[PDB]
């Protein structure tokens, strides 16, 4: 399902941003 | 399972958790100690000087079912600073044990 696939990789760059520093700074 | 929405909130609940345990859990036995602090990835304790910190792997990870014994670190310089480097700040903290990928 892409659109399955494309939710997952949008959750690996929630948490991407959460390494980066989430709602302090965050990327 | 994949559900960004579900991961959200098993975030939010780590970081509830975690802001209980920066209120409640008791001051270190000595005065020099690293100060406890969620970092918005990972909580962490009050750090021991001159002394690796290992927390687990944050279990909001929709892989943290793969990584049950990984840790995160931190360093506690001697000193009772996070070690940062800074070039530029943040202190410095090796996650690579809670990655996802294989390979
Ligand atoms: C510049 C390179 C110098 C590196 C110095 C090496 C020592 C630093 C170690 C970091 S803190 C250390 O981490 C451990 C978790 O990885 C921690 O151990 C935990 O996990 C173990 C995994 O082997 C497990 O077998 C143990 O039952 C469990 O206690 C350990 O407490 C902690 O001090």
């Amino acid at each position: 399902d892409l659109s399955k696939q494309m939710e997952e990789e949008a959750v690996r760059m929630f948490i991407e941003w959460l390494k980066n520093g989430g709602p302090s700074s965050g990327a | 399972t994949v559900s960004l929405w579900e991961t959200v909130q098993k975030w939010r609940e780590y970081r509830r958790q975690c802001q209980r345990s920066l209120t409640e859990d008791p001051p270190p036995a000595t005065d020099l100690f690293c100060n406890r602090t969620f970092d918005e990835y990972a909580c962490w304790p009050d750090g021991e000087p001159g002394s690796f910190v290992n927390v687990s792997c944050p279990w909001y990870l929709p892989w943290a079912s793969s990584v049950p014994q990984g840790h995160v670190y931190r360093f506690c310089t001697a000193e009772g600073l996070w070690l940062q480097k800074d070039n530029s700040s943040l202190p410095w903290r090796d996650l690579s044990e809670c990655e996802e990928s294989k390979r």
